[PDB]
């Protein structure tokens, strides 16, 4: 399926990915930032 | 990719009972060997199992129990287990026997304050209120002139209304220094104004001002709501005995003078009973008759024990839990009359006695373990066996109390966990009631 | 900074917040007119007067092209990537002169980790059908 | 103009001449507005100088399309199509050709 779907798209899709044209602008830093629930949140989450 | 993780707030502090989470009974009412933080005491826990069903049944008034047994047998731990077992919705009122000795009010009435405080009440209070920005304010004079009517314009995110009010509300608005462009709240029940702030629409009007600017209110100018109030009969008694509600100069100044207690007269308690019976008939109220717990009951004065004959026989009274750690004492205020648990025999008939008894060494090992993992510490098995040995040599509390000093020594000399050499060192740094009473009797010439 | 959220109720909570702290916010949302989607964009670029911009991922995250943002905060994660990635790349863009930090703000264990697990699973399964 | 955009046009032109449609699927921020405008800028043979097109788009984009048609090559006759029934009716009657693009959204 993968190679067939690739070969169907190859004649009529362009997809470069950023580094091939954004040659000199760097990637995003992604920060997965965790939080606890607050006391009222912990209670209402438990009530659910 | 990257992560961030934070939580700077300290925990609750570990207290001498905070491992107690419930009575640890099964659904048939039998005691589990150790559960919900408790260990052992099977008969005394199964007896408390009958009492927590007694409370939840609501049927009784003034039934009472005496947890009786040596120091360190867990009497206050079972009464705390009852407080956890009932949950927060039912009032458990903790009291100590020597708290009746007020200097503001009689001993024979401090007991009635606690008895009225242990009877909880849940009220479906409908409040009807006005809130908004004060867009207009005009008091009206009329002929004998005096101020007699008030016109107020209020505005919210849901448009605006003009309301017409009693001049006591204008005197309240004047007291709160309310002016046009303020945001206010007025419950029409109390007639109580709150100035919320100045409307945030005006926040640019000055370079420098003292005001809290606040966003314009939402929903209608005039609206009604039900508050599910939790309250106790004592809160009704005392609020009527020194009134701070309404908005006259008197209530406004009973809010300033020293808040002395007063010997509430039985006529007031009677009129409160009549009123709350009508809130119960109206379906506005649910009564939740709770528990009074008198720790150290053995030093209520004989005035108080003889009051409790009448108090425990009231058709109103809460269920009462007593604790005593004493043998055949002389009863306080009698000069020289002795009776079991330090309580007069005349009162001792009126209570179901729950005898509570000394632990085996195996129950001490098991409590010390459950306690150590609650104080948040790790302890090696030969060290805990040495604390169990100290339990046989001394008492449960001394054995438990070596845990946190041992953990302090463990982290100070760099370990993760308590080794036996830490407990064996701490045992020499800190004496106990039995071993101190040796050196203090040996050196008796010098104190 | 850009802030993205799903619930209009939550964007109202964040507007309540940035009225309270004096953060000079502005918002775009499903209720907003094309004349606001003109001007609110044109005033977030071309100015420094607007510290933060409040967005839906669906009404805001497509073609808006806010090159004057430096950072992005996902107050919500969507069940599907692409929507987040379009929303991120409308700060992280041809015409910037800076790094971009994208923050996802997530509750431990309760429910948002299930959304994030599907987002992780999708964000890999989505690759092999393209590259 | 940029070289990857011009090579995008030389790729699209063979699809157009074959009667084949295609996807500009590049990562976001790479100028699909510029590339889809450049259908006019880099095919000289009249169809792509005075022919009427239409753009359909998410509603937040309508003005950035209308702006970017002015910034790259302003020569093309562009019609907005957004806002009130009266305002869209006024413009609808213009196409009663000098309508080189209309800028639109899927609800309309
Ligand atoms: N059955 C028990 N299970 C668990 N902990 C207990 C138990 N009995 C006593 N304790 C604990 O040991 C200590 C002594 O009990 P306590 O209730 O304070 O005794 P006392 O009857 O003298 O007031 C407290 O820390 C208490 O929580
Ligand atoms: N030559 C150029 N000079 C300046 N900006 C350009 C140029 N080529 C492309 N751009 C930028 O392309 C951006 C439009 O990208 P867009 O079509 O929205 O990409 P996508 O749809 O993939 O996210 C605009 O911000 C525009 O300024």
């Amino acid at each position: 399926q993968l190679s067939r779907l690739h070969m169907i798209l190859k004649p009529f899709m362009l997809r470069r990915i950023k580094k091939d044209v954004e040659n000199e602008l760097s990637d995003k830093i992604e920060i997965l930032m965790y939080c606890q629930l607050t006391s009222r949140q912990k209670l209402l989450y438990q009530a659910l | 990719k990257i992560e961030e993780v934070k939580s700077t707030t300290k925990t609750q502090r570990i207290a001498s009972h905070s491992h107690v989470k419930g009575l640890g009974l099964d659904e048939s009412g039998l005691a589990k060997q150790a559960a919900s933080g408790l260990v052992g005491q099977e008969n005394a826990r199964e007896a408390c199992g009958v009492i927590v069903e007694l409370i939840k049944s609501k049927k009784m008034a003034g039934r009472a129990v005496l947890l009786a047994g040596p120091p360190g047998t867990g009497k206050t731990a079972l009464a705390l287990a009852i407080a956890q077992e009932l949950g927060s919705k039912v009032p458990f009122c903790p009291m100590v026997g020597s708290e009746v000795y007020s200097t503001e009010i009689k001993k024979t009435e401090v007991l009635m304050e606690n008895f009225r405080r242990a009877i909880g009440l849940r009220i479906k209070e409908t409040k009807e209120v006005y809130e908004g920005e004060v867009t207009e304010l005009t008091p009206c004079e009329t002929e004998n002139k005096t101020i007699s009517h008030v016109i107020i314009g209020l505005k919210t995110a849901k448009g605006t209304k003009q309301l017409k009010l009693d001049p006591s509300i204008f005197e309240s608005l004047q007291k709160e220094r309310v002016e046009a462009g303020d945001v206010i709240y007025i419950e029409a029940n109390s007639g109580a104004v709150k100035r919320q702030g100045r409307c945030d629409t005006y926040a640019t009007e000055f370079d420098l001002e003292a005001e809290e600017y606040v966003p314009l209110p939402k929903g209608d100018v005039h609206k009604k709501k039900e508050i599910i109030q939790d309250v106790t009969l004592h809160d009704l008694d005392v609020a009527n005995a020194r009134p701070q509600g309404g908005q006259d100069i008197l209530s406004m100044m009973g809010q300033l003078m020293k808040p002395k207690k007063t010997e509430i007269t039985d006529k007031l308690r009677g009129e409160i009973n009549k009123v709350v019976n009508k809130y119960i008939d109206q379906g506005i109220a649910e009564l939740v008759p709770g528990v009074l717990f008198v720790d150290e009951v053995h030093m209520l004065d004989i005035e108080c024990f003889t009051y409790l004959h009448r108090a425990l026989e009231s058709s109103i009274a809460p269920i009462v839990i007593f604790a005593s750690n004493r043998g055949n004492c002389v009863i306080r205020g009698t000069e020289d009359i002795t009776s079991p648990h330090g309580i007069p025999l005349d009162l001792l008939d009126r209570v179901m006695i729950i005898r509570t008894m000394l632990y085996t060494p195996q129950e001490m090992k098991q409590i010390i373990k459950i306690r150590a993992q609650t104080e948040g510490i790790n302890i090696s098995e030969e060290a805990l066996n040495h604390l169990g040995e100290i339990g046989t040599k001394t008492t449960l509390r001394y054995s438990v109390q070596l845990l946190t000093p041992a953990n302090l020594l463990a982290k100070i000399n760099g370990k993760d966990s308590i080794e036996k050499e830490h407990v064996e060192e701490i045992s020499e740094l800190f004496y106990d009631a039995k071993s101190s009473a040796k050196i203090l009797a040996d050196q008796q010439d010098k104190y | 900074v850009l802030i993205y959220s799903q619930m209009t109720r939550m964007i109202d909570l964040l507007e309540e917040y940035m009225v309270y702290r004096k953060h000079t916010y502005m918002r775009l949302d499903g209720s907003s007119k094309i004349s606001e989607r003109r001007d609110m964009v044109a005033d977030f670029q071309n100015r420094n007067d607007i510290f933060v911009f409040l967005l839906s991922t669906r009404a805001g995250g497509l073609g808006i092209n806010l090159t004057a943002a430096d950072t992005v905060i996902f107050y919500d994660s969507d069940w599907n990537p692409t929507v987040d990635q379009q929303a991120m790349d409308r700060a992280h863009r041809l015409g910037q002169t800076k790094q971009v930090t994208v923050y996802r703000l997530i509750c431990k264990g309760t429910i948002e980790e299930r959304i994030l697990q599907r987002a992780k699973e999708k964000s890999e399964i989505q690759r092999m059908v393209i590259s | 103009l940029k070289g990857y955009q011009l090579k995008g046009m030389n790729w699209l032109a063979n699809l157009y001449e074959q009667g084949i449609n295609g996807i500009l699927a590049d990562e976001m921020g790479l100028g699909k507005t510029v590339q889809s405008i450049a259908l006019l800028a880099h095919l000289a043979e009249r169809e792509n100088i005075w022919g009427p097109f239409l753009i359909i788009s998410p509603a937040s984009t309508l003005n950035n399309w209308h702006q970017e048609f002015t910034r790259f090559v302003p020569k093309f006759k562009v019609l907005p199509y957004w806002g009130n029934p009266h305002d869209r009716k006024v413009i609808r009657r213009f196409w009663s050709a000098p309508f080189h693009v209309v800028i639109t959204s899927y609800q309309l």
